[PDB]
DNA sequence: TCAAGTACTTACGCCTGGTCAT
RNA sequence: AAGACCAGGC
DNA sequence: TGAAAGTACTTGAG
């Protein structure tokens, strides 16, 4: 019933399983769809009722309801809106909300008259791709591509006005949770903190610190090992004692306290540590005058003691710890968790705990479209309530009547989403300082595996310009959960991070049946419980919450683990950890939390057995998936501070089997270690073979090489889209590749490398390509341009049409040829278009006509491809134009195999001239063998070796990367057996004088990629073009036909140089050169009328004595500019 | 060395002297509460801190599976085999590597270091 | 060597480590373990040099100078070798112990990042895992240091 | 300017320590060309000083502090009389003060009188940048936009002619402080928008002005950037 | 720098009212031979101990002794401060501290200092800024034969 | 005179492009 | 028309 | 979540 040496089999059929159930955009699906489903209704309901006053009008909101994305063309006809239309029309692709609304009046007549508004709309929702409210979900192939849709398109982005955006998790740390940090140069010794938020139903966040006061000297109490604690509640100025913090909550004797604080008196350390903390708090003993005492030291202290107190008994019971408890009696809990806060700054303090460290990952939550979505929401409804409020009150004072339908702006929830969703600055629009920018990015259309690793994405809100280099280090928590190789190489190294395949985030669940099995399998309630039998007893912690103690942890932790095994009443998402050394037993429901999916070993034996992978492998007609599997106890997904308390097991039948003994207690096993690489680095054949910075350029290369991108790309109007001639699979794979889905959008070829020194034109990292291969279609590309259009109303008469310009109707007019228009002012498709040709005809009436038609890209020289005209928004003429061009591949091209060995093309040889073979095999791209030492590239080596031995034999090979089934030496004994030496060379004849090469050259089928860099597109020339308007210096890029910037290094390049006269012109002459009249007297510019030739100065009455003076204009700007701020820079000429 | 607590308001007990007996009492300074020292010591600081640590030791680490175990070092009190092992896992613990021993097996939970 | 380190992993349980003027117990530990590991790879690297004949391509790129040196031909045939994160063995990130894989105080090559395969033979996924915790940090100070250099 | 203020006698524009005294000898002879040196050695000299008298007259001295952009003065151990040891110290009370100032008192404090004087470093004439430093933006000439200069120009001439209306009407002697105040918040923001503790000026849509300060600040600057 | 703290290895304050009780046992055969020569003795002296042992290694690593100790204490806290050292030979090393008053009889009542707190205090501050050995800001000297 | 606070600043070179809302 | 942001390159 | 380093001002402390 067990599986021996049929492992590798079995592993990757569970891999299967795991990705036909679940995919690669699940994560981004869950959220959205828990935030459709659950978290607007939370959040509509949460919001407090419109209270207003005479007349009582009251507003409840009882439920919402989503439809599915419809459009109301311009009169209102509600119509099924396909993603493609929300593309090809720049439409958003979202739902209307409505939620039922019940208005009741109070006449004081003893009756109350209550209107219920069902069905109220509210807003328009974006709705992800491919979402359970999306039109795509349930769809088959046939039917998406009815739509053309790609049935590959994994959706998990929102279309806003046609543009694709990818909301990517942010990072955050754990809530509700106590962590310690001991800073270097602050006044704090340790600081331990807890955000804390209410079950995420409402506020952000409210942060509390308890830190104790280095080393030095309080004045006249600490003399002893480091002492004196305090905590910094929010909403108060400064520091206020923790004993008076206790003594807040109800607590006055100081064995109270101490019993809240140490759970066991026996310690006289930790009581010699909290000694002078009493003796600071001596003044103070009773409950009025420690709240009076905090809030004294509030926002703005009140005016009398009774304010006082009222204001710090609501700070401390709404804004302190808001997660222990927010209602009346939970001053308890509040004092039992800030005596467990202080506990562990005790124990921090003592050496007994281990410091927190922020990139633990099980100390982070990552923020999917679902939070992110809800925190925007929540704000958006709260300003939709306040501004129904503002029209009630202002409509009230009249006393006439009140109306709902009138008073609700739907515009503000569908631009703030639709804002917040396409400029990506997450908050207010007002407030897009403070809020955070960078997230929803625009989906990245370049490659499919490109479009994966956006989609599978997440990001460390700390800055990129910061230079510490801890947090841009990669821990080891991210084993399994972050991909080790994709991260981006630049500002955002080790911040930007992508998902590994297994890689799953929490979606949240409520954690009341959890909580109801603890109370109902014992437990013991923190206020049921005596504070003498809480030392030898485990904490119970739910979601941060200390909900009391258990004095059985492990039967507790083993019936936890039997009910979430068998999916009883707990959840596959929750986490559940044990701290044995701390007696803690820490359970976790909420979102954000990264888990991955772990065989289950009990005793020695994997849970996992052969009739599992029977069942599996006749997975279709049979009704058994993964959530079979894990339904059955056989899989369970763990997150990271679980899986501080597993033992893994790498592979079962290695490391489960009795031998010299390391570990017999494996509680998991790994489905396979190669899950831990993301989508990107997993197309590597052969990557543990590789030094690590070359997987991480490989993965950073891959979303730049070129293939199919997307099936329905003939559909779509796509600004930069590059789609491949002959995309082939690799002959060399991956077993991830399938659920990549690389074999149906592969980007490159399999092609002939030879690795050699054949005429020094692939030297440093460039390639020699065939030239007769690339006339056969080697490497062919296309380039797709959509250049939009849109007509518009703006002025009284003024108006855009789109329509032919004659050579003199409108005013304004280029050089171009218009004579490719045709009546509509559109250029037909077939029509070939060069640069400077005119794509779109518009004429602006002047308030004749003036010419504002759109001309191509500088030097494209490509064919129309398809014309598309429709209505926008606004109902007016909106027009795309893709422009296809042909890209054959020159001399500066980019290509790169899948081991960070990027080059560019050197030179092209053709078939006569490259070096052949005995079998006249010619390779396709010849690469300088000095790539490889430094670089340490031996993945593409074996990967060359294995293709050579693939293209021979038939089949395609297996390059996973922990086989220890795949050598070296079995393939070049493989390679052997087909004629070939069995390390991959071979002899190769001089194309030139078709002598032998006296070393043989290393010659293989190696996969190669075209990347998106071009030569054409990064080619630029300026010579006295445009200047910009205020410098009057060129402008800058290569699209508005800039100069080049000569910067301060090549200015001081130049100086070292002593090349004066070069400088010179490279700042004032090759650049902005100017003149000013200044006078002689005084060093300020004066009025100088050329033609007149009256120069005067005013403020000297000179009208003689005035010198003419060449400066650059950006120095006489600079001189202006002071003079605005009254400074007088005087130009002295004597 | 301990905190002696006030049998009145349950406050904390402050050390004072007694001028005419010339015997050390903890006096309350919240009440008028006071009593005889038993152990006269006031102030214990351990500047080597040379605690043995098998006194924070839980015996329940013995359950933990990342921990290694062996059959060469047998329990001292109950003679069984098995027994599970880990270093200090403590702050300022001055330089030392060495092992601390949990015995396995249920009720037993014995703790030494080797 | 991973004998060698066994037997100073023995004496550091067994009290019998006496610590190097100016350093700890763990200081000095580590300082022995990096040793052996040190001496391992140079011997191996040593033995994989001369072995390759004069027609090997990696030893012909390295004495004309133009790419690689002795190191890369070491981490490529012999081993690659022990992987650092701030100058230390690849730190304890969990509980002490540096991956799920490993049991807790487990101060062995193999647990703190020496990776005993070369890339010829292709590294073990926690000898992938630590070499790219390693690579992490040059990648680091590639990307940082351009900006502090600059100013 | 409070440096300034701190080396003279309130209302009695003098040097709190004289020219012939030895140690302004001293200083003066140590600090020929070095303008800035001679005014902080003047400034220490004159902070430890609280009477105006060597000289002539003699009064106690205030404090001078700055919060933003107000200036305040408090007089500790004054005689008795008018007293308000709390004024809010105006650029005008500033301005009379600098205009008495000799010519050699303020070439001992390093402000050479013929190419600067304290009293002109107190905004009376604002400089309005000419349309070359503001450039009007031209979209398909239908409308002209502006740049931030300009807009921040606009507001302060609608704050100063506010303020200069309301000074002509008599209005309530509170709401013309009101206009003193956000006429110097647009003045200064103007020049600087990045200064610590004070609101950012905001055209439209939430976005800061850009000041002239912003403009020659930094790289993309004027002088790192552009020369 | 060596502060008395690098040296200590644990200080304990007590209450002896009488020095001849001497409330621990180790202490009573050595501190009797002590009292026989008076230094204050009658005189009304602190019946507070300022009872500090000193770590054989950390004490023969830097060829300190317990009169050099007692020599700094004097130095550094005036003659109101009585100390007293066991025996080099003495397998642990005790040193004892009182707070002997001025005793100039009659001549600020406010400020009183109370012994307990007192001695807490100076040993706190002993224990801080003692500077048995060597020069401040000098953490750690290594020494070592150059191969360069 | 001093010295310990607290406010307050200041670090990326060049290049590409796209999108978005003024 | 030139700003913000984002992505990327070396 | 998470910068550090210098400095000029400012303030009680002598
Ligand atoms: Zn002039
Ligand atoms: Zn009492
Ligand atoms: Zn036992
Ligand atoms: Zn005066």
């Amino acid at each position: 019933e067990i599986t021996p040496d049929l492992w590798q089999e079995a592993c990757w059929i569970v891999i299967s399983s795991y990705f036909d159930e679940k995919g690669l955009v699940r994560q981004q699906l869950d959220s959205f769809d828990e935030f459709i489903q659950m978290s607007v209704q939370r959040i509509v309901e949460d919001a407090p009722p419109i209270d207003l006053q005479p007349p009582r009008y009251l507003l409840k909101f009882e439920q919402i309801y989503l439809s599915k994305p419809t459009h109301w063309e311009r009169d209102g006809a509600p119509s099924p809106m396909m993603p493609n239309e929300a593309r090809l029309r720049n439409l958003t692709y979202s739902a209307p909300l409505y939620v039922d609304i019940t208005k009741t009046v109070i006449k004081e007549g003893e009756e109350q008259l209550q209107t219920q508004h069902q069905k109220t709309f509210i807003g328009k929702i974006p709705i992800m791709l491919r979402s359970t409210y999306c039109l795509l979900n349930g769809l088959t192939d046939r039917d998406l591509c009815e739509l053309n849709e790609c049935p590959l398109d994994p959706g998990g982005y929102f279309i806003i006005n046609g543009s694709e955006k990818v909301l990517i998790a942010q990072e955050k740390m754990a809530t509700n949770t106590v962590y310690v940090f001991a800073k270097k140069d602050s006044k704090y010794a340790y600081t331990g903190e807890c955000r804390s938020c209410l079950e995420n139903s409402s506020r952000p966040t409210s942060t509390i610190w308890v830190s104790m006061l280095a080393r030095g000297g309080q004045g006249a109490k600490k003399s002893a090992i480091g002492q004196r604690i305090v905590a910094t509640l929010p909403y108060i100025k400064q520091e206020v004692p923790i004993i008076i913090v206790f003594r807040a909550l109800g607590f006055v004797s100081d064995r109270d306290i101490l019993e809240h604080i140490i759970y066991d008196f026996e310690d006289p350390e930790m009581m010699e540590m909290v000694k002078p903390s009493l003796d600071e708090a001596f003044v103070i003993q009773e409950q009025n005058v420690a709240l009076n005492f905090i809030g004294s030291r509030g926002a703005k202290p009140g005016v009398t003691k009774e304010k006082r107190i009222k204001y710090a008994k609501e700070v401390l019971q709404k804004e302190m710890l808001p997660h222990v408890g927010v209602s009346d009696f939970c001053e308890t809990k509040k004092a039992y968790f800030l005596g467990y806060m202080v506990h562990r700054l005790l124990l921090a303090a003592l050496g007994r705990r281990e410091l927190d460290d922020r990139d633990h990952y099980g100390n982070k939550r990552l923020d999917l479209a679902g939070p992110l979505l809800a925190f925007l929401f929540r704000g958006m409804f709260k300003n939709l309530l306040k501004e129904v409020r503002i029209y009630a009150q202002k409509f009230i004072d009249r006393g006439k009547d009140f109306n709902l339908e009138l008073a609700i702006k739907t515009r503000i929830i569908s631009d703030g989403l639709k804002y917040s969703l396409a400029t990506g600055n997450w908050g207010d629009q007002k407030k897009a300082h403070q809020a955070r920018a960078g997230v929803s990015q625009v989906l990245n259309r370049l490659t499919f595996a490109s479009t994966l690793s956006h989609l599978r994405r997440l990001n460390s809100p700390i800055g990129r310009d910061g230079k510490l280099a801890k947090p841009r280090q990669l821990h080891n928590t991210l084993w399994g959960m972050v991909c080790p190789a994709e991260t981006p190489e630049g500002h955002a190294v080790g911040l930007v991070k992508n998902l590994a395949l297994m890689a799953y985030i929490s979606v949240g669940s409520q954690p009341s049946p959890i909580l109801e099995f603890l109370e109902e399998w014992s437990m013991e309630n923190l206020e049921e419980i005596s504070p003498a039998a809480i030392a030898d007893a485990t904490k119970i912690f739910v979601n941060g919450c200390w909900v009391g103690i258990h004095k059985d942890p492990e039967q507790l932790m083993n019936t936890l683990r039997k009910l979430r095994r068998q999916m009883d009443i707990i959840v596959s998402e929750v986490s559940m950890i044990r701290d044995i050394r701390e007696r803690e037993i820490r359970i976790y429901t909420d979102a954000g939390r990264i888990c991955r999916p772990l065989l289950i070993v009990e005793k020695q034996k994997l849970l996992l057995k052969k009739r599992h992978i029977d069942q599996l492998k006749e997975r279709e007609y049979n009704n058994y998936s993964w959530q079979d599997l894990v339904a059955s106890g056989v899989v369970e997904y763990i997150d990271t501070l679980e899986e501080e308390t597993v033992m893994l097991a790498m592979t079962p039948d290695d490391l489960q089997e009795k031998e010299v003994a390391y570990c017999s207690t494996y509680t998991h096993c790994e489905i396979h270690p190669s899950m831990i690489l993301g989508v990107c680095a997993s197309i590597i054949p052969f990557p543990d073979h590789n030094q690590s910075p070359r997987n991480t350029y490989q993965s950073a290369m891959g979303k730049q090489a070129m293939g199919v991108y997307i099936t329905n790309f003939h559909v779509r109007m796509d600004t930069l889209a590059h789609v491949l001639y002959y995309p082939q699979k690799p002959l060399v794979t991956t077993r991830s590749m399938e659920y990549l889905r690389f074999r149906e959008l592969p980007a490159g070829i399999n092609s002939i490398v030879a690795i050699a020194s054949y005429t020094g034109y692939n030297q440093e990292d460039s390639v020699i390509m065939n030239r007769s291969a690339v006339d056969r279609g080697f490497f062919r590309s296309v380039f797709y341009r959509s250049y939009k259009e849109q007509e518009s109303k703006k002025g009284f008469d003024q108006e855009e049409v789109f329509e032919k310009p004659t050579r003199e109707t409108c005013q304004g007019m280029r050089h171009a040829i218009y004579d490719k228009l045709d009546d509509d002012g559109l250029i037909a498709p077939g029509v070939r278009v060069s640069g400077d040709d005119v794509i779109i005809g518009k004429t602006v009436t002047l308030p004749t006509k003036r010419d504002c038609s759109t001309f191509l890209r500088t030097s494209e020289t490509g064919i129309v491809d398809q014309v598309m005209v429709t209505l926008n928004q606004e109902g007016y003429k909106f027009c795309k134009i893709r422009v296809r061009s042909v890209r054959i591949p020159q001399i500066g091209d980019k290509f790169a195999s899948r081991h960070g060995q990027k080059g560019t093309c050197g030179i092209q040889y053709r078939q006569e001239d490259m070096p052949f073979t005995c079998e006249g095999i010619t390779p396709d791209i010849i690469i300088n063998p000095h790539a490889i030492p430094s670089r340490m590239t031996i993945g593409h080596l074996i990967e060359c070796l294995q293709g050579k031995v693939s293209a021979n034999k038939g089949e395609i090979g297996d390059a996973t990367p922990f086989n220890d089934a795949v050598n070296v030496q079995k393939i070049s004994n493989l390679l052997s057996d087909y004629g070939y030496h069995l390390r991959g060379n071979e002899v190769l004849y001089n194309g030139f004088t078709g002598r032998k090469i006296t070393s043989q050259i290393f010659i293989g089928p190696t996969y190669y990629q075209r990347l998106k860099h071009m030569v054409d597109d990064k080619i630029h020339s300026r010579a006295r073009g445009p200047i910009q308007i205020l410098n009057r210096q060129p402008m800058e890029g290569r699209s508005r036909d800039g100069g080049l910037r000569f910067g301060e290094m090549e200015r001081d390049c130049q100086i070292a140089h002593g090349a004066a006269q070069f400088l010179r012109e490279r700042l004032f002459e090759a650049s902005d050169p100017y003149q000013v009249h200044v006078c002689n007297l005084c060093g300020i510019m004066a009025i100088a009328n050329t033609r007149t030739h009256t120069y005067e100065c005013r403020g000297c009455r000179n009208k003689t004595q005035i010198s003419l003076v060449r400066m650059p204009y950006a120095c006489k700007l600079l001189f202006q500019e002071l003079m605005s701020m009254s400074i007088a820079p005087r130009m002295m000429s004597v | 060395v301990g905190i002696r607590f006030c049998q009145e308001c349950n406050n904390m007990l402050y050390p004072k002297e007694d001028k005419e007996n010339r015997i050390l009492l903890y006096a309350c300074r919240n009440c008028d509460y006071q009593q005889e020292a038993d152990n006269s010591c006031i102030y214990v600081n351990k500047i080597t801190h040379e605690v043995d640590e098998l006194t924070q030791i839980i015996a329940d680490v013995s359950q933990d599976p990342t921990l290694p175990r062996t059959e060469d070092h047998p329990c001292q009190k109950c003679g069984h085999k098995e027994a599970v092992f880990f270093q200090s896992h403590s702050a300022r613990a001055e330089d030392a590597m060495r092992l601390y021993y949990v015995c396995t097996a249920p009720h037993c939970g014995h703790r030494w270091t080797e | 060597a991973k004998q060698d380190v066994i037997e100073v992993i023995e004496k550091a349980h067994n009290n019998e480590l006496e610590p190097t003027p100016g350093n700890t117990l763990r200081q000095t530990f580590e300082n022995q373990v990096n040793r052996i590991l040190n001496d391992a790879r140079d011997k191996t690297g040593s033995s994989a040099q001369k072995s390759l004949s004069e027609y090997n391509n990696f030893k012909s790129m390295v004495v004309s100078g133009a790419k690689g040196s002795k190191i890369n031909i070491s981490q490529v045939i012999a081993v690659v070798g022990q992987q650092n994160v701030e100058g230390k063995r690849i730190p304890f990130g969990f509980k002490h112990r540096t991956l799920p894989h490993f049991i807790k105080d487990d101060y062995g090559p193999e647990s703190r990042g020496f990776v005993e395969n070369s890339y010829l033979a292709g590294l073990t996924p926690t000898e992938f895992f630590f070499h790219a915790m390693g690579g992490r940090e040059g990648l680091i100070d590639t990307a940082v240091k351009t900006a502090e250099t600059g100013y | 300017t409070m440096k300034v203020l701190r080396c003279v006698c309130f209302f009695c524009s003098k040097l709190l320590v004289d020219s012939n005294n030895p140690k302004i000898k001293d200083i003066l002879a140590k600090s020929k060309g070095q303008p800035k040196k001679r005014l902080t050695h003047v400034y220490d000299l004159c902070k430890g000083k609280n009477i105006c008298e060597h000289g002539g007259c003699g009064r106690y001295q205030p404090r001078i502090r700055r919060s933003g952009l107000e200036l305040y003065a408090e007089w500790k151990h004054v005689n008795e009389d008018s007293q308000e040891k709390k004024i809010l110290l105006s650029p005008e009370r500033v301005h009379e003060i600098f205009k008495r100032i000799s010519d050699e008192e303020c070439f001992v404090l390093g402000m050479e009188p013929r190419y600067a004087r304290p009293e002109w470093m107190i905004v009376t004439v604002l400089p309005v940048p000419p349309l070359s430093v503001r450039p009007a933006v031209v979209m398909q000439g239908s409308a002209r936009n502006q740049d931030d200069l300009t807009h921040k120009l606009a507001d302060i001439v609608k704050i100063n002619n506010q303020l200069r209306r309301n000074e002509q009407n008599g209005a309530a002697a509170h709401v013309i402080a009101e206009d003193v105040k956000l006429l110097q918040f647009h003045v200064a923001t103007m020049v600087d928008n990045e200064l610590p503790g004070l609101p950012r000026a905001m055209q439209k849509s939430g976005r800061p002005l850009k000041s002239l300060k912003q403009r020659l600040k930094g790289k993309e600057g004027r002088v790192r950037g552009n020369l | 720098h060596t502060t008395l703290r690098k040296v200590t290895a644990n200080t304990a304050i007590y209450y002896d009212p009488n020095p001849q009780s001497t409330v621990v046992a180790e202490d009573q055969e050595w501190v009797n031979v002590y009292y026989e020569m008076p230094d204050f003795d009658v005189a009304r002296i602190s019946p507070w101990l300022l009872r500090v042992e000193l770590d054989r290694k950390h004490m023969t690593d830097r060829k300190l002794t317990m009169e050099q100790i007692a020599e700094k204490i004097n130095a550094g806290f005036g003659d109101d401060l009585n100390c007293i050292f066991n025996d080099d030979n003495a397998e642990k090393l005790v040193l004892r501290i009182r707070i002997m008053n001025s005793d100039e009889n009659k001549m600020e009542v406010v400020d009183k200092m109370d012994d307990d707190v007192f001695l807490r205090c100076i040993e706190s501050n002993m224990l801080t800024d003692m500077t048995l050995q060597g020069i401040e800001q000098i953490s750690k000297v290594y020494m070592h034969l150059p191969q360069t």
